């Protein structure tokens, strides 16, 4: 199975700074990588699809990059509403697997 | 910063190699002569002034003249408008009649041979009832023996009934400006040192080519596009024996071909409005048609081309020439046109030398043939009519078409031999500067801007 | 005086120049793309090939966000697997034929990316316009 | 708009059975592939089942840990998705989400998520 | 890569469906409209009929306010002499071929209303731009 | 609310019936045979793989195949390129000479009659003066009597001098995929139970039709498009007596027509480059060309079509068959092509039975005619040249063309009679699935939204 | 304020003068006659109903009819489809045989001369061997004497073998609506007082012209486009002697030309499918073909035009007429067509008067010619076949084509003389109302608005 | 009643009218600009001259800022060396055909001015979009 390793597991940052979240796959998932934010008490919401293409309704401060096994989610001026649990996801192979998430705290 | 975004760019200069249909541009000065006194003066397009020859600085381009296109299309349509200009004119089917031919009245020496046969025959008049008995004069390259008595016939009436050549048209070459259609450019190599292939580091873009003269010579290219500084030789793989060596030299060698018989014409009426022009009496003396070149000029040019040939075959190489060992009459001869009549010469006083690495004229005895099978198609001919008076022309020998000798030994000599072969190779001496590209806009490049909403 | 023939080039004038001087004048390559009984059908089959290959690039242009604007930003990012080069060169080092050799493998994946990045923006723009 | 509303969650003894439902609206139901994904009380996300859409081939996909036990189905005429659970285990306890995928090649992602329904097995 | 995306048929796929199922995908019939010595003129008169009937609808589309938006609101009211039908039915009961029969008398009245309602808004936009 | 506004909708599925010019799609595999050994293999377009035959669910459409278009255009252009493949070939005017014909050397029994005449005549050679006396062989369906002695002439020599056929071209059928241009669809009715008119509740949209073989048979349709489950009969008003009953049955019936004479060719020279191929000696024995069918398959197939005919004419109806009471040679016969030669058979051992509602082969004595007047035009024929050796072909009889007998009494029997008539009805057995519609996008519908400013 | 800005305007009414290819619009009611009984009834386009002749108020436009185009294209294509309607018909080459002609059986008076010759000859049959001996009848204007005995030949047998005319086709004029393509308008001058040049202050835009009848008369224009109120004369320089005077008068003068010979036809078979129709017996009496006009109408019309000519030549000018002093038979005569046969009359009892400033019928003795060199081309003629029965037609004389007499003295009289000359001047009596403009949208005007960013 | 044939003119209807009245209906000259074996090539070579000269004006329109908007302001000022006329007459005194003579020397200066004023404005939108 593809193992997705998200780094860091938890991170506290002050609003307004920028962050880079890492997701590493146990096999190549070259463009198979999506990002979701799940805030507390809510269902998850798709942020970025297939590594880098932005999604209507997701703020422009969210950017994605990476190819192969190493992927990065940049948040380039973090807002108060952005804090929560962050998941990566691969569609390269069954079974579907998630990264462990980066929990962003204020 | 690193958020680079795709930005497309329409209308951007890049091109690829392609091939599409080109068209004429006849010069407007040849439009004054009314209604096709030569072929293709009303059929295709009047030209433009000052074609926008614009340099392309800091540009290199991989040219080619052997895998080039647009020399196949020019041969295609020049075949086609040559076939277009003889179909309204009158067909000469009912002449394949059993002739009766004697020698022409002449001092028949055993050294000379009878060049002209008499050939008095029968022919229908314009009335279907009457049949006139007419006589003519005919060359030996037009009659064969029907096998007591002695009766001949025409040579091509087997397998190819063929046309007259209409005296309205004229066989002179007019300039032809090839132009690209919209969306295609024509790259012209401006290099003063440029063989066949290879990157030409100084190109220029035009829309219409310079005035190309369509001539018909098999060996000994004529009347066109002299070279710049040296004598450049150019071929495909020079260690092959099946690829011709199109020599194109820089200074012209002036030729003086003539035919001193008077050759009075006359008109026999075949039927309704179908004239046939036959040579009647010949006034004066029966003399042989010849050509002249200056030996001092020709020997200097072979002294040049034996120097430039050693640039590819090394020094101490004993280069000699010979006279195209065998073949048909249209490959063993210098086949050309002069004033409307078709000379077949004998290049064997020219191509006869040997070269080691350390006022008078040469006369070439030519001979004339009246039916014509140019490009050697299966079911076509062209009865060229006789022409009045003494005929004389002056032309510039511009390029040779040599051919190597397929040795298989460790010799030094290389007995070069001339040879025409395909008629396209003539036009590759004119269409080596030009290639045709296809403008392909709508490129794409990344920059730091995003389509705002 | 005012008006000289030095910097006012012609068709394919900047064809060896850098990107920063070729993208200055794109209209000169734009306008010479449409205008300029058996040798009339060689005119016909040249004309309906010219207007066909004009409509096909104006259609591939049309279905992105760029109707006839001829220079346009978009929203898709530039994956570095295509070119991986720095930006400060690609406006003053190469020429267009050098870019087109440098990228010609990666066309028709990019052309598929632009259509989906336009049509996703199209229906998401429509869903934004429908609610208001 | 796109609506996904799950129902049927509850407290089940182990070894038991339970049918979940997901009522969808706002799109052509049969064309989209649909999935059930669960989120464990420790917040881990686990894909549970998929049934492909009508133009996707309509097959079902399950991980090995549930094969022979879990069944995903759809009733396209009523725009409803079903999840049939049998031989339930305490480890099945989670919030179960109904999810709709995207379109075309870049549509294997989850496009829409439901609110979730809670299953407790004890 | 698992291939789970949703596909919506292809050419003329929803040609019998209701309006609420026909308006999700109109683009699939949109993009297959340009690409796809005597039997060349059957090629010529098929090509210049295809590009002719593409340009006439792209011109009637072009001269309203809708450049390439492919679905667009306008400002003209719906006179009930045209259709007299309820709104809540004619988007989920009927289908498009009964509509094209149900309205075909009233076309060329609507297209003239659309052109004048665009050109009046056009000159009123110019009159807005003229005062400032 | 009630302030509804016009909203246009581009790209919307509706169509109306129309008719425009369709084109070929020749298969690319037939491009290997060089330079038109059959007509239309380089002229029109190489096809596409996997044509997107896509269903149109919940769609009914009122088809028709009798008032259908696009089967008249295919007949129009197939006539025209049949004339295109005869314009290069040699006109055969100077063969209209008064023949002198005897019986061929054969065992002439009084019961049999001489089928082949000798017909030694005079003909011009390539020389216009001489006239050779040559002989040939000729069928009786090619000579008529000039009326001691016995001298014939050609039958087509009255009213229609007509060309020979060049042996380069070939009359074999290749598949033809008709394709619509851009903006037009082709609806194909996928219903396995579908007569002529009526709503077809299972349609599908294509862009190119399946490979149609243009064949020319009058009776006994060959080599194409078998039915799905039953034997389907279809007509216009079946209570009409002038409209043919195009039977199309489900399993094929294999026919094995042959011609066992050796039939050596020879070339007579008409004139300049005009050869004429006439049959010289015949090697072996003079035997008649025939066709054979298996009685177990054919009698079972007539047992099928006598079941399906009672579905339209009721039960207890004594259906019988007969053999096309009268008419010309091209309607009373099974007229077809086989390997380049034109057989006219005698279907009178086939269509001869009677049916009440309660290993060996049948041999059909065929006969060969060399001049050909396809489509029965006023001033054309086509002298097909002879071909070497024994001739053999294998074909599938797929459909019949019956015709009822216009009774006006209260009888029970229905004496069906075969009849070919127009050749378009063959292609109406191929173009009944396909209708051509015209796509009209850019619809308009009112809803509650306004273009904001 | 003063910062004026460019604002473009697409779709703006302005036009420029241009010239492009127009096409037909045949009336759809004339489509019932099947498959080209006249030329151009299936070939070109069916018309439209109710053409939008719409006024252009407050518009003046500088028309012209002498440097006008669209009388050259209509003459061009009417030449071309006249050659298109002769390519199917049978060439009449093998009729050039030495004739033998006597007088026709008639009461030969010394005052009259034999108009019709007997001319019994020999002609090949459909068989190539046999030659039948047939007889005919021929007019004296088609045979000349080859110089006891009396043997003639055809006049056109010298220099132009030319076709027969198929009796399926017909030479009647049908109306032709010329239509402009898309992007071009046709301005029509509605001025009821409008000579050749000058601004026409009442124009109107059409898309298709009114029904033009293409007739062929040299003098005495027929059957078309009468004038509105007065009799208008119009020319080029009226003080020129080389510029024709296209008279177009207001009320028609009815002519009733006939031919009272019965003129029985017969068909001689030339060869395979080549019939030739020759006039056989003559039933009745040999009487001369004539034409009649009413003297009260014609003298009144010349009383009108001699008043209107004094508006250009002053008063007290003694205008007289004469009869086209010399020329060929096709310029000195009123040469026309009637029912398919070609009358050449003699307008010398008509154009014979003199005018000072203070029930019976006129008979015109015509004569018939069978070969036809309409438009006077060099290598064409046209054997019109005979037609059965008495021939009679009725036409409206609408306009004359005069020509002044180039005096160089101080006289008062102006002896006008008729003269046909170029056939275009007939069609300038039909195409003076119409000019063709080119729609030029995208104008430009300054106003005070700027494209905001 | 409502709806009369008085003010509803036809093709080239206001061709003598003033510019302020010619610009009310420009679409009527616009739509009749595309639609409406040897005499078939006169249909072909009339059609492919009509669609070529239609595309040339849609291309000359296309490379300015005016895709299909049919009325548009621009940024180049109106130099009085061109026309030198007052504004208050030239919308109701003169007419358009008098204008086409009055300006025809100065065209192809304006058409050259429009392309540079568009591509300069184009790169200025790009320089505005690049910084943000
Ligand atoms: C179609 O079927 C008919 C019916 O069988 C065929 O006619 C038969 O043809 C065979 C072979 O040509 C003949 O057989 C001959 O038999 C003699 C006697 O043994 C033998 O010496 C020969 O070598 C030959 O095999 C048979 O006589 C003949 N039937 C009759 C009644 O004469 C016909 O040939 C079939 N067509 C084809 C194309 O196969
Ligand atoms: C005739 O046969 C058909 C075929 O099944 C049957 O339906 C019908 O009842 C039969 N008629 C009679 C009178 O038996």
């Amino acid at each position: 199975d593809v193992v997705l390793t998200q780094s860091p597991a938890t991170l506290s940052v002050t609003p307004g700074d920028s962050v880079s979240l890492s997701c590493r796959a146990s096999q190549t998932i070259s463009d198979n990588l999506h990002w979701y934010l799940q805030k507390s008490h809510e269902s998850p919401r798709l942020l970025i699809k297939y590594s880098s293409q932005s999604i209507s309704g997701i703020p422009s401060r969210f950017s994605g990059s990476g190819s192969g096994t190493d992927f990065t989610l940049n948040i380039n001026s973090v807002e108060t509403e952005d804090f929560g649990m962050y998941f990566c996801q691969q569609t390269n192979s069954w079974p579907l697997t998630f990264g462990a998430g980066t929990k962003l705290e204020l | 910063a690193e958020n680079l975004w795709v930005t497309v760019y329409y209308g951007v200069p890049v091109w690829k190699d392609a091939e599409t249909t080109l068209f004429c541009a006849s010069d407007a000065k040849a439009y004054e002569t009314e209604k096709h006194n030569v072929w293709a003066t009303h059929a295709c397009v009047p030209t433009d002034p000052n074609p926008q020859e614009i340099h392309l600085e800091n540009v290199t381009e991989e040219f080619n003249m052997w895998k080039n296109n647009m020399v196949e299309q020019m041969h295609t349509d020049i075949i086609s408008l040559w076939d277009q200009s003889l179909k309204p004119c009158v067909k000469l089917t009912p002449l394949c009649v059993t002739l009766q031919c004697t020698n022409v009245t002449n001092n028949i020496t055993d050294d000379m041979r009878g060049e002209l046969k008499n050939c008095s025959f029968n022919m229908t008049t314009e009335l279907r009832d009457k049949k006139q008995k007419v006589y003519s004069l005919f060359y030996r390259l037009d009659v064969v023996q029907i096998n007591s008595n002695k009766e001949y016939r025409l040579i091509n009436c087997n397998t190819s009934a063929c046309t007259q050549a209409c005296p309205k048209v004229s066989f002179e070459p007019i300039p032809i400006h090839y132009c690209a259609p919209a969306g295609f450019a024509i790259l012209k190599c401006k290099d003063k040192k440029f063989n066949g292939t290879g990157p030409c580091p100084s190109v220029s873009t035009v829309q219409c080519t310079h005035g190309i003269k369509p001539v018909v010579s098999t060996q000994l290219l004529l009347n066109g596009s002299l070279a710049e500084e040296e004598v450049m030789i150019r071929s495909e793989n020079i260690t092959n024996n099946a690829k011709n060596i199109l020599v194109q030299f820089n200074t012209p060698v002036q030729i003086n071909c003539t035919r001193p018989n008077n050759n009075t014409r006359k008109s026999i009426r075949i039927g309704p409005g179908q004239a046939f022009y036959a040579t009647g009496d010949i006034i004066g003396d029966i003399r042989q048609a010849h050509c002249n070149v200056s030996k001092a000029t020709w020997n200097e040019t072979l002294g040049k081309v034996v120097k430039q040939l050693r640039k590819h075959f090394g020094n101490n190489t004993i280069i000699r020439f010979a006279n195209s060992s065998g073949g048909d009459l249209e490959v063993t001869t210098h086949s050309f046109n002069c004033g409307g009549e078709f000379f077949y010469c004998n290049t064997s006083g020219l191509f006869n030398s040997t070269w080691i690495s350390n006022n008078d004229s040469i006369t070439l005895p030519c001979r004339i043939k009246q039916i014509i099978n140019m490009w050697q198609r299966i079911g076509q001919c062209m009865y060229a009519p006789p022409i009045q008076g003494v005929i004389r022309c002056v032309s510039n020998i511009t390029g040779l078409i040599l051919t190597r000798d397929g040795g298989s030994t460790n010799s030094t000599t290389e007995t070069f031999r001339p040879g025409g072969g395909d008629m396209r190779d003539n036009w590759r001496s004119e269409l080596y500067k030009y290639k045709v590209v296809k403008i392909e806009p709508l490129g794409v490049a990344p920059t730091r801007c995003k389509r705002r909403v | 005086a005012v008006g000289i023939g030095a910097v006012f080039l012609g068709f394919l004038g900047a064809a060896g120049s850098t990107m920063g001087a070729a993208s200055m004048t794109l209209t000169v390559q734009a306008r010479n793309l449409l205008s300029g009984t058996v040798w009339g059908i060689k005119q016909l089959q040249a004309r309906v090939l010219a207007v066909e290959r004009y409509l096909r690039d104006q259609q591939l242009l049309g279905i992105w966000g760029c109707s006839g604007k001829l220079i346009c930003c978009t929203n898709v990012p530039w994956n570095s697997s295509w070119s991986n080069r720095n930006l400060s060169e690609i406006w003053d080092n190469m020429t267009w034929l050098q870019w087109d050799k440098e990228i010609s493998n990666y066309t028709q994946i990019i052309y598929g990316l632009l259509e989906e990045s336009q049509n996703q923006q199209e229906k998401n723009e429509q869903d934004l316009l429908a609610l208001d | 708009e796109v609506m996904l509303v799950e129902s049927g969650g509850g407290l089940v003894k182990p070894g038991g059975s339970l049918k979940l439902s997901c009522e969808a609206s706002g799109f052509s139901f049969g064309f989209y592939s649909l999935s059930w994904v669960r989120q464990t009380p420790e917040k881990r996300l686990e894909w549970v089942a998929t049934i492909a859409g009508s133009g996707v081939g309509g097959q079902t996909y399950y991980p090995d840990s549930v094969k022979g036990r879990f069944t995903i189905s759809r009733d396209n005429a009523k725009n409803t998705l079903y999840l049939q659970m049998s031989s339930l285990r305490s480890e099945d306890t989670a919030v179960f989400y109904c999810a709709r995928h995207g379109e075309g090649k870049y549509g294997s992602n989850f496009a829409y998520w439901g609110q979730g329904t809670t299953l407790t097995v004890s």
